[PDB]
């Protein structure tokens, strides 16, 4: 069934699956024409698929060109992204394909249900829970990698660099959502809690600062903080 | 026109035939049918006064055999037989009807209704669907599953209608995923009426048969396969003119004839908004939709 609070930890068992976030695939600037319309501009996009125990983040890039010549591009963002989930589990191993595969976006649940007809086993799920998963774009190594793609590319990620040496999934899965929601929340603030201090880096193999545990309470409660200075701002209270 | 005599009537029951019902009192009189119109199908149908749970009955064709009903009180409800000795029957009927002990089908002669109704549907096929192949006639009642419920139990008392899933394998052709489930022409027009079906003429005739198990036994798989034969119809883009023209007329006599009480149960909302106001066809059923938003707004 659906994915929920109740359940949470299931998210950390040892029965593969991914979440599947739609909502980065197909992305546009509105704009004015000469004669004073509105049209779009497409730009590049991506298919944020991830494993929620090891980290592993599958990025499918969705270059510009897979919607030329195309109708209802919303529609078809959301098969497109089927198609490539699917692909991209065929393309794995038996033993690493998953046992469930977590949308994030209820509308995604017939079109990957429909590309997944040969994997009757392959529970697919929605869930009660709004992922900011969406903010994903604004992690600069992610965001700079998609834009600069000249054609359809995959780019493998651990989303959460080396800190399963240090810490459980579910803190790691847990971490990464908090960071997630501050991003959406207002981005200017949440990148400047993570990078203020000068001496504190990220590695080239790494998307997110080194830093110690004691700063990543530290930096955890900024966060916390950013996510009620906005629900104040915006809610007044 | 032809006659299916009643040994008796020991129960206080509600018979039924076709689109007509009387009400039979506990060891009343009753001796049968007569004036049964030739050229069509009919069903006989059972509700009994002391349990109207499980209504029951028979699909038959009288240009097939000589059939009576016949009270069984171990099993306890009146079943359908075939007469061989064809003198005997004639002999009993002829009886029967000099003491006038017997009902007249009371077809108005305007009234094409059971026609309309029925219009595609054949014994021959009716018999496949209900297999039980040592009778001429089959019967339906209102608990029996068909075989796509038993794959969500018992397989000699099933009804075969043909599974029809939007999501498998069949409807959907590897690589047309989003094309085929969106525009459903290809399962439609290839895999069922060339495939399975063979004609249009079949497709409608286990439509109409699916109608009138839902309609007449409360068959709540009968009317999970006829929404599901009109979906299908409907979500398709490409569909030959005459089969749209012929299913605007046999919905629009289903529709009508459907008692005003039974639609909160009999009619599935999403399919007819689907259908009538969202599909591909959604401008091709004139007469049904008129007769929709006159008779069921509700539900709309
Ligand atoms: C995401 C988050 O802030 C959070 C906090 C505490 C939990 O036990 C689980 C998740």
């Amino acid at each position: 069934g659906a994915m929920n609070s109740s359940n949470y930890a299931e998210l950390f068992n040892n029965d593969i699956k991914l979440f599947v976030d739609d909502t980065n695939v197909y992305r546009v600037t509105v704009h004015k024409t000469f004669e004073g319309n509105v049209a779009t501009k497409a730009i590049n996009g991506c298919i944020f698929t991830l494993n929620p125990k090891t980290g592993h983040l599958f990025l499918k890039i969705i270059h510009t060109s897979v919607w030329a010549g195309q109708k209802r591009l919303s529609q078809l963002a959301k098969w497109k992204t089927a198609e490539e989930v699917s692909a991209l589990v065929r393309s794995l191993p038996k033993e690493e394909q998953p046992k469930q595969i977590i949308v994030t976006r209820k509308a995604m649940l017939d079109p990957l249900e429909v590309h997944m007809l040969d994997f009757p086993n392959i529970a697919i799920r929605p869930t009660e829970l709004r992922l900011p998963f969406s903010a994903a774009m604004s992690i600069d190594k992610l965001s700079d990698v998609v834009m600069k793609a000249t054609e359809p590319q995959m780019v493998l990620f651990n989303i959460y660099d080396d800190w399963l040496d240090r810490i459980s999934s579910y803190t790691a899965f847990s971490r990464l959502t908090l960071l997630l929601r501050a991003l959406k929340t207002n981005e200017e603030s949440a990148k400047m809690i993570l990078l203020s201090d000068p001496t504190i880096t990220i590695k080239s193999y790494h998307l997110w600062p080194s830093f110690t545990d004691e700063q990543w309470i530290t930096i955890e409660s900024q966060m916390r903080d950013l996510i009620l200075t906005e629900y104040g701002r915006k809610y007044n209270v | 026109m032809n006659t299916v005599p009643f040994t008796s009537a020991p129960i206080e029951v509600t018979i039924g035939i076709d689109q007509y019902s009387f009400n039979v009192k506990e060891n009343q009189p009753f001796h049968g049918i007569k004036d049964i119109p030739i050229g069509h199908v009919h069903v006989i149908h059972f509700q009994h006064a002391d349990n109207s749970s499980m209504r029951y009955g028979y699909w038959f064709d009288c240009r097939m055999g000589n059939f009576y009903i016949q009270y069984d009180p171990k099993d306890g409800l009146y079943k359908m037989m075939e007469e061989r000795d064809g003198a005997k029957f004639e002999n009993i009927v002829h009886n029967f009807k000099e003491r006038q002990m017997m009902v007249s089908y009371p077809k108005i002669d305007e009234d094409d209704t059971w026609y309309n109704l029925t219009e595609f549907v054949q014994m021959d096929k009716i018999r496949k669907i209900v297999r039980k192949d040592e009778n001429q006639f089959s019967y339906v009642d209102s608990s029996m599953t068909t075989v796509q419920e038993n794959e969500l139990s018992d397989p000699a008392h099933s009804l075969n209608y043909t599974v029809i899933n939007f999501k498998s394998r069949e409807a959907i052709r590897p690589g047309h995923e989003m094309e085929d489930f969106l525009d459903k022409s290809y399962y439609l027009n290839t895999v069922m009426l060339q495939g399975i079906f063979k004609n249009s003429s079949n497709y409608f005739g286990e439509l109409q048969f699916a109608f009138l198990n839902a309609m007449f036994f409360g068959n709540y798989g009968s009317s999970l396969q006829w929404h599901a034969m009109i979906e299908l119809i409907c979500s398709s883009a490409t569909v030959p003119k005459h089969m749209l023209d012929k299913l605007d007329e046999i919905l629009y006599y289903q529709i009508k004839t459907l008692p005003e009480q039974y639609s909160d149960i009999l009619l599935n909302e999403r399919v007819w908004n689907i259908c009538l106001y969202s599909s591909f066809q959604k401008n091709s059923l004139h007469n049904t939709e008129k007769i929709m938003e006159n008779k069921y707004p509700e539900l709309l």
